[PDB]
C-alpha cells in the first residue's frame, strides 16, 4: 500500500530541491528530464491523487507559468482558458496558504502581499480577457464562463464587454492593442514576481518554511 | 520596520475597468 | 469516497498539475 507513498515522498522530495531556488524557477535543459519524469510520476501515482498539493509546486508552477524569470513580450506565457483558470486557482491557493500560515514589518510584508496579490490576479484577469477578445470567432461559451469564477461583477465592465464583443475585428484588435499599451504586462510581471517573492519571504521569516531565504534575511538585520 | 519593502512609496497597484 | 480512484484512473492536483506543465512546455518548444 504505502510503498507507493514512500516512493511518492521522495520524488517529491526530489521535486522540491530542484523547484526551490532563491529566485525563481525557470526549468533548465539540463533538469527538464529528471522534472518531467518527477512530475508524471507523481501525476499517475495512485497514492496522490487526494494528497494537498505543497506550496512549494504552486509557487513553482506559477513562476513557470508567467516567466517569472526575466523582467516579457507578453507573448511566452499560454493565454488557453482552462490553463490559466487552473493558474488563478493554484496563485488563490498561495495566498491563501500565506493567509493562513500568518495568523500563527511583519504588517507591511503582510498587506504589500494583499495589495500584490490583488494586483497581479486583476492583470492576470486582464490579459486573460485581451486573449478572448483576439479570438475570431469569439469564443463566448468560455469567455462568459470565465468572467462568472474570475473577474468581478460591475454593470459597467460587464456591459462594456459585451459591447465590445459584438463589435468587429479591426475595432476589437484597436481597443486590445490600445489598452495593452495603457497597461503593460511588464507591470504584472514586476508586480506576480514581487508578490511570489515578498511570499517566500514571509514565510520563511515567520512560519519557517525554507524557500532559501537565508541571505535575503541577514541583509535585512545590517 | 519600513513602511515599504516591495512596493514603492508611490506607486499605482489601482487597475481600472 | 472516490470512483475515479476505485476504478484506478488519473485525477487530483498531481495530474492536473503535469498536464499544465505539459501544455506550457509543448508552446514553448517551438515559441
Ligand atoms: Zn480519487
Amino acid at each position: 500500500g504505502s510503498n507507493e507513498k514512500i516512493r511518492s515522498q521522495s520524488v517529491l522530495n526530489t521535486l522540491e530541491t530542484f523547484f526551490i531556488k532563491e529566485n525563481h524557477y525557470d526549468m533548465q535543459r539540463e533538469e527538464s528530464s529528471i522534472v518531467n519524469a518527477c512530475l508524471r510520476y507523481l501525476g499517475y501515482s495512485k497514492s496522490m491523487c487526494h494528497e494537498k498539493m505543497p506550496i512549494f509546486m504552486d509557487i513553482a508552477f506559477i513562476e513557470y507559468c508567467f516567466n517569472l524569470s526575466l523582467d516579457p513580450d507578453s507573448q511566452q506565457i499560454l493565454w488557453e482558458y482552462s490553463l490559466i483558470s487552473n493558474a488563478l486557482e493554484r496563485l488563490e491557493n498561495i495566498e491563501l496558504e500565506r493567509q493562513n500560515c500568518m495568523r500563527e514589518n511583519k504588517e507591511t510584508l503582510n498587506n504589500e502581499a494583499l495589495k500584490l496579490y490583488s494586483c497581479a490576479k486583476a492583470g492576470i484577469c486582464r490579459w486573460m480577457a485581451f486573449h478572448f477578445l483576439e479570438q475570431e470567432p469569439i469564443d463566448h461559451i468560455n469567455f462568459t464562463k470565465f468572467l462568472q469564477d474570475w473577474g468581478s461583477h460591475n454593470e459597467k465592465e460587464m456591459e462594456a464587454l459585451q459591447r465590445l464583443s459584438k463589435h468587429k475585428i479591426r475595432k476589437r484588435l484597436i481597443y486590445v492593442s490600445q489598452h495593452k499599451k495603457k497597461m503593460p504586462w511588464s507591470k504584472f510581471n514586476s508586480v506576480l514576481s514581487r508578490y511570489i517573492q515578498c511570499t517566500k519571504l514571509q514565510l520563511e521569516v515567520f512560519c519557517d518554511y525554507d524557500f532559501k531565504q537565508r541571505e535575503i534575511v541577514k541583509m535585512l538585520t545590517s | 520596520n519600513s513602511d515599504n519593502i516591495f512596493v514603492k512609496p508611490g506607486e499605482d497597484l489601482e487597475i481600472p475597468l | 469516497a472516490c470512483e475515479m480512484c476505485r476504478l484506478g484512473l488519473p485525477h487530483g492536483s498531481f495530474f492536473e498539475l503535469l498536464r499544465d506543465w505539459k501544455k506550457i512546455e509543448e508552446f514553448r518548444n517551438k515559441s
